[PDB]
């Protein structure tokens, strides 16, 4: 029970201050110091992390289901679930696969052009119409937050077209989802958690990951305590991505994920008033533009 | 709960003439963009026949004369080339909300007057007040454990539907908030069939019940539907009359 008129930005906020708190325990998990020297034992089950993060927040979603909206069908059908699951899952790993293959669109256009296949898709798959405003209005925003994050035979690339693909497909399943199925956004991030979770300890019954990263945590302990609040990180964080994309669509879903970190970075100087270079006032600008061009006279 | 009304209460039309049903409903029926309504028809003396979801679009086997318009809370049905053919009342039925209701009905009359499902209901035609009943509805050529939806339906005297309840093949069963306290549904998959159970039945229950099956796409359709099963409550044996 949210006012309309103050339901996106309640989206945006909780997302932005989850997914923050979520980067930064990443960071801190995943590069580790563990042992000393050539005892360190670096972090490198990857998958494992994604399958514990898949895990807790199908369990908070479970949660969430019981205690709060309760006595409501779901009325989906388990094939879109799974179907939804998979595009997620590949998407995921042909983005985590392609960091050592490209080094100019290096995330550069990996990320920050998440929103154009979603919405291409998404007008040529469920004949979806938006104005001729919207395209420009998403155009700008892709060019002002790829232009602000640039830093100082192309045979390998394919995979980043790939996981944007499945990413566009993934929004294409959800969108159709929520049209026609009502699917409620607690069932969905609860079913698709689960196929994820399935999927994902399908993949790591291999000795890479299971049977190592069980015998490096009991080396290690401490880890455990921070994966635990990564996870409730995740969970809260996912909740708001999972709700948004039920309210306002993969579309709006999309925009707010990609322009959360132009947002955190502009803040982050704006505080510790930072030198930001003349040229990213540039891509500051174009995204401010069109963000307010998509809220009015166009939207 | 959503209440349906149905502007125009009987239409006189001619052949060939363009007729628009009118329905509205007490709260929006939108659901991110899509909104839940259902059209049916029901002849004389016959179980109603699905024809639209989701207001615009038409089922199929419906011919392309019927078409469906409007958004929030109005809706309207157009039939343009009409014939004897589409002589009935048409249900308008909002899925927006778990108390599933339908239109109050509009009679539409003429100037100058296997390899499917098979539904069969079975009960008691005369029972006494306060007595416990048992309807039971069988299902030939399918199997109910399957992705379907087994609803039970009542309409009472004046065409005045009402939906009770319905078992899903998972057996999950969503109730008439009104009738949750005295109703219950079960199945037995075993011999195929379904049962509906009333705890103290009362004169108004007087009603003709109808076993459906229903899949849900843009709300919940009846798309097949049982012949019926008439029920009286009375506190006298009819006895020759
Ligand atoms: N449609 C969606 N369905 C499910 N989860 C989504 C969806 N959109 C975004 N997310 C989640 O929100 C995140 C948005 O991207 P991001 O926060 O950058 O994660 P990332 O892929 O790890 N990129 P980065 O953290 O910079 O390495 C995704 O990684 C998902 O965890």
């Amino acid at each position: 029970l949210v006012p309309d008129r103050l339901r996106l930005p309640l989206c945006f906020l909780g997302v932005f201050v989850c997914y923050f708190y979520y980067g930064i325990l990443q960071a801190k998990i995943t590069r580790g110091k563990y042992g000393e020297g050539a005892k360190q034992e670096t972090f490198t089950f990857a998958l494992t992390l994604v399958f514990i993060q898949c895990v807790i927040n199908a369990v908070f979603a479970k949660i969430l289901i019981q205690f709060f909206d309760t006595a409501r069908v779901d009325h989906t059908r388990s094939w879109l679930y799974a179907a939804c699951s998979i595009s997620y899952l590949g998407a995921m790993v042909s983005s985590n696969s392609a960091l050592q293959f490209v080094n100019y669109p290096t995330q550069v256009l990996g990320k920050s052009c998440k929103p154009i296949p979603v919405m291409l898709l998404g007008v040529t798959l469920l004949k979806k119409k938006y104005p001729l405003a919207k395209y420009l209005c998403v155009l700008l925003i892709v060019a002002g937050v790829a232009l602000f994050m640039y830093k100082p035979v192309g045979y390998g690339e394919l995979l980043l077209l790939l996981s944007l693909t499945l990413d566009g497909l993934t929004g294409v399943s959800q969108d159709h989802m929520r049209a026609h199925y009502q699917t409620g956004s607690n069932h969905m991030m609860l079913n698709i958690n689960l196929w994820s979770t399935l999927l994902l300890g399908m993949g790591i019954l291999f000795t890479g990951e299971l049977w190592e990263f069980l015998s490096f945590a009991e080396r290690y302990p401490a880890i455990i305590y921070n994966i635990l609040l990564f996870g409730l990180t995740s969970a809260l964080g996912q909740s708001f991505i999972f709700m948004t994309v039920v309210y306002f669509g993969p579309l709006t879903c999309s925009i707010i994920t990609t322009t959360r970190k132009f947002f955190t970075i502009l803040a982050s100087v704006i505080l510790f008033a930072n030198p930001i270079s003349p040229m990213q006032w540039v891509g500051t600008v174009l995204v401010f533009l069109g963000l307010g061009l998509d809220a009015k006279f166009g939207k | 709960d959503i209440v349906m009304t149905q502007s125009p209460a009987s239409l006189t039309v001619s052949l060939g003439q363009s007729v628009t049903i009118s329905c509205r409903a007490s709260e929006n029926v939108e659901y991110y963009g899509t909104s839940l309504m259902q059209w049916y028809q029901q002849k004389p003396g016959q179980p109603p026949k699905f024809l639209i979801y989701g207001a615009s679009n038409i089922e199929s086997g419906v011919p392309a004369r019927f078409s469906g318009s409007g958004s929030g809370t109005d809706f309207s049905l157009n039939i343009h080339p009409v014939e004897e053919d589409d002589i009935a009342m048409y249900f308008c039925q909002q899925s927006r909300k778990v108390p599933y209701t339908f239109g109050s009905g509009t009679k539409l009359e003429i100037k100058g007057s296997s390899g499917e499902v098979q539904l069969q209901e079975s009960g008691p035609g005369l029972v006494k007040p306060s007595q416990s009943l048992s309807l039971t509805c069988s299902v030939t050529g399918y199997s109910i454990t399957s992705d379907y939806y087994w609803n039970w339906i009542r309409q009472f005297p004046g065409n005045k539907l009402e939906w009770m309840a319905y078992i899903r093949y998972d057996g999950t069963s969503d109730y008439n908030p009104s009738l949750k306290n005295r109703i219950s549904i079960t199945r037995d998959t075993s011999k195929n069939q379904f049962f509906l159970k009333l705890n103290s039945v009362a004169t108004e229950d007087t009603a003709t019940y109808y076993c459906a099956r229903a899949y849900y796409y843009d709300g919940i359709n009846f798309d097949y539907w049982g012949q019926g099963t008439t029920l009286t409550v009375s506190s006298e044996n009819l006895y020759f009359q």
